[PDB]
């Protein structure tokens, strides 16, 4: 079972209101852990996993301590950019960063990222070799030759190479329970009546973990892609995921088609057939 | 765990 | 710049079951930039208690978030989300339908 660890950074300048509105997020693969909000009260990390709370205060001080260092610099960020694109002090701008680790079914390295953007478009990225730079224009160039002179690369590969999975595993260890289970999906199909000579047949997913999923309509063994509605795998609130795939069926072609779903939790990719 | 530190665009 | 419409999926976390406790979501993704409004509705008027996610963002980007809360589905009651955002020209609301 491959892993991985994210941070999502969000920056927002709001003109005439303020400093500018910051959000961090930690995950573990699917599951969110940690969070913090230049909006509320506490100025702390928090957890928002049960496990991660039985991390002590040393733990929480660093994070907290490190979640305002980051904080900070995209405040200044925030100034430097609409510097460098001759923008005015009036309009509110989006700044985000995404960096983590990956590893393999080994828990060992796999990959290391480490993305930013400004106003929702690629502005800086780490290529995979941690050692070079995508600067997506001349102001991203400038940026470039200041994390150049900084060595900043290798100040990341140390971190995401090193660190980042350390406590990835860790994590991985500490909450077993939750982030090394998997939850099967449980399946079910629908058959609705629109008009008397087609009905809409929907197969489901529900209550599984991880998010991946692959959930396809088959008509006599052959792929139906262009003729099914998928909706995006979204968020039951609980931990565990949902999906839905469904198809417009001529009447008395019901048992032309079968729902074909595979997923890490199930032994064998199951195939079922309203019948 | 985050990192640090983190350096200026 | 960049400007990427929400996509609204409402739903609840467990199958509709008449007279038990549940939880109807709004789930909104694929937007740009980050301000939104979200409201849940009962029979047209906005539900007080709605909660929701921290704002995370996918690979390309683009935001999402879960807002959320309690209730007890009923053969009656009709529930929707309601969303605001720049790329719309109005209020888009979308219907809860226990199918889907």
């Amino acid at each position: 079972g491959s892993h991985s660890m994210r941070y999502f950074f969000t920056s927002v300048s709001r003109p005439g209101r303020g400093e500018p509105r910051f959000i961090a997020v930690g995950y573990v693969d699917d599951t969110q852990f940690v969070r913090f909000d230049s909006d509320a009260a506490s100025q702390r990390m928090e957890p928002r996993a049960p496990w991660i709370e039985q991390e002590g205060p040393e733990y929480w001080d660093g994070e907290t301590r490190k979640v305002k260092a980051h904080s900070q610099t995209h405040r200044v960020d925030l100034g430097t950019l609409r510097g460098y694109y001759n923008q005015s002090e009036a309009g509110s701008h989006t700044v985000q960063r995404m960096y983590g680790c990956d590893v393999g079914s080994d828990w060992r390295f796999l990959r290391g990222y480490h993305q930013y953007a400004y106003d929702g478009k690629d502005y800086i990225a780490l290529k995979e070799d941690l050692r070079s730079w995508t600067a997506a224009d001349m102001a991203a160039q400038t940026t470039k030759h200041k994390w150049e002179a900084a060595h900043v690369a290798e100040q990341l590969r140390a971190y995401l190479e090193g660190t980042c999975v350390e406590w990835l595993r860790r994590y991985l260890e500490n909450g077993k329970e939750t982030l090394q289970r998997t939850d099967a999906p449980k399946t079910h199909m629908t058959h609705h009546a629109v008009s008397d000579h087609e009905a809409t047949l929907r197969c489901w997913a529900l209550s599984f973990y991880p998010a991946e999923i692959t959930l396809t309509w088959q008509r006599d063994g052959e792929d139906q892609t262009q003729d099914t509605e998928l909706v995006e795998t979204r968020p039951a609130g609980d931990g565990t995921f949902q999906k839905w795939a469904a198809v417009v069926v001529p009447s008395g072609q019901e048992q032309r088609y079968t729902c074909h779903v595979q997923h890490e939790g199930l032994p064998k990719p199951l195939t079922l057939r309203w019948e | 765990y985050l990192k640090e530190p983190v350096h200026g665009v | 710049m960049i400007q990427r419409t929400p996509k609204i999926q409402v739903y609840s976390r467990h199958p509709a079951e008449n007279g038990k406790s549940n939880f109807l979501n709004c789930y909104v993704s694929g937007f740009h930039p980050s301000d939104i409004e979200v409201d849940l509705l009962k029979n047209g008027e906005r539900i007080e208690k709605v909660e929701h996610s921290d704002l995370s963002f996918s690979k390309d980007w683009s935001f999402y978030l879960l807002y959320y809360t309690e209730f007890t589905p009923t053969e009656k009651d009709e529930y929707a989300c309601r969303v605001n955002h720049v790329t719309l020209s109005q209020p888009k609301i979308v219907k809860w339908d226990r199918d889907m």
